[PDB]
């Protein structure tokens, strides 16, 4: 926005006067797992097309890493639930 | 063209004369 | 739906893998028959087809839904026979084991990908 | 298409059932007068070349064409054939005997051999789609 | 640190499975006469190192390189082939093809043992993420 | 590398 | 429309 | 300082 | 050192030779 602009010169003026979280954390958690998958699904369908130099090995490798990422992203999800939970059912 | 390829013809009939016609 | 979108690859490749290897099993069985041309599909490219409809509207419970209803290549011939069988034996029957090969690897994908979506379920 | 291993072993096959096939042919014909068109039957040779498909690395083997040989035509002095030259040689074939069945033994050793690197590799192939699962 | 055996058993798949390859490569080509240059083909072998970068104290296997296995050229006296020598000895590659097999088995069970690593490795990692609950 | 693996779809394309 | 297979078609006989 | 594995390395070598 | 233990100090190279 012209306004939006405006807004940001204004941020820009205080650096110069002057002169990450958890929730960040578990969404780079969640990108980077994600993009692994992705990358082992990628590999996976490039190795069905046919295309040469993809090994069945490095394929097989990358999915079991994937699977693991997955379990452990599963387990982690699991726990901070359960503390979420435990934190609600407090009596004030 | 190599041996084992694939192709959208049908290969042509092998026939052997015994005499040259 | 999103989840036929996942599934999607792995579906047809393995559809199509079934597909070439009852084309390589009709090559085997009919390698006697005289005049017999070994035929085959190119899998990549079908399986670019397959992956790159409209069911006809149904104005009441009385209309009928609409009703549903591969290009084969040629082999190469490498020896000459007398009959006109192309089929070789030793080609096709490298082809029929690694076809084997890549439906297992297809299956195992595929139920890696199902077993995954279910153990984020399970709960 | 193929695993490297499958073309490889697969391409090793597919020589030497030619290079059998070129021996039969040659033992067949070792008594042939003439072909279809009056000329004597030659001897056929097959030449292995590596399909070194990357730089110098690995590769099977292929079969560029099947040459005729190049050795003195054996000649028998029938001059009442009408094969016969001025002189009355018909021309008989430069197929040795001993040569062909050597080949054909060695080619059908090669073959098993081939053979059974391709069933040592399949039980390794079938296990290793076991890892993900 | 569980995960580096992925790396690990990885390499160590990958080496062996170059392995085998060039062994096969060797075993079909036993027979060749002609290259794509039309030198003579020379049995090739892996180099096998520790997959250790300076400072680490053990790691996988990694190929190296590939060199020209070292053996004499096999002599053929056939000086009527097409490709000859001066005096018409056909170089024929230096395969031993006792070797070569044996080396395709002890690939195929290093490979086997190397997934079992895996599998066993996978199953401890699942049973580690389910360590409270 | 130089090489490709055993397991290796056919380095011809 | 194959004909007989094996032996008798892989004989050189001559066309009809 | 690694060398070839199998069939070469487990060969009696040439003296030198 | 018996066989399967555990030593700080490596083994020496071994060779087979053909002709002492």
């Amino acid at each position: 926005a012209i306004q939006g602009i405006e807004g940001v010169i204004s941020q820009l003026q205080a650096t110069a006067m002057a002169a990450v979280s958890f929730a960040g954390q578990l969404h780079a958690a969640l990108d980077r797992i994600s993009d692994r998958q992705a990358a082992a699904r990628v590999q996976a369908e490039k190795f069905t097309l046919g295309e040469p130099g993809i090994a069945l090995n490095d394929v097989m490798a990358d999915m079991q890493k994937a699977s693991v990422s997955m379990q452990m992203g599963i387990q982690v999800r699991n726990k901070l639930v359960a503390a979420y939970q435990e934190v609600m059912s407090m009596q004030v | 063209g190599v041996p084992g390829a694939l192709s959208n013809q049908p290969a042509p009939p092998n026939e052997a004369p015994i005499a040259t016609p | 739906d999103r989840l036929d979108a996942a599934l999607r690859f792995q579906q047809e490749a393995l559809n199509l893998r079934a597909q070439r290897q009852e084309i390589l099993a009709a090559n085997i069985a009919n390698a006697d028959t005289p005049g017999y041309q070994a035929r085959d599909i190119d899998f990549a490219s079908e399986l670019k087809k397959v992956m790159v409809g409209v069911a006809l509207t149904l104005t009441s419970s009385h209309h009928i839904p609409a009703q549903a209803v591969v290009d084969l290549l040629y082999r190469v011939p490498d020896q000459p026979s007398l009959d006109g069988n192309t089929v070789d034996m030793d080609r096709e029957r490298t082809q029929f084991a690694d076809n084997s090969l890549k439906y297992q690897m297809g299956l195992t994908v595929l139920g890696s990908q199902l077993k995954g979506m279910m153990n984020v379920l399970q709960g | 298409a193929l695993l490297n291993i499958f073309d490889i072993a697969g391409s090793a096959l597919a020589a030497q059932s030619k290079r059998l096939n070129v021996a039969a042919s040659n033992l067949a014909n070792a008594d042939s007068v003439t072909g279809p068109d009056g000329q004597p039957y030659r001897a056929k040779q097959v030449v292995f070349q590596v399909d070194a498909a990357p730089g110098q690395a690995t590769g099977g083997v292929k079969v560029a064409s099947v040459i005729e040989s190049q050795a003195p035509e054996k000649l028998v002095y029938e001059p009442g054939n009408p094969l016969a030259d001025a002189n009355g040689y018909v021309k008989m074939p430069n197929v040795d005997v001993v040569g062909e069945m050597v080949n054909t033994m060695s080619a059908s050793r090669s073959y098993q051999a081939n053979i059974e690197v391709l069933n040592t590799v399949k039980s390794m192939m079938l296990k290793t789609l076991t890892l993900g699962q």
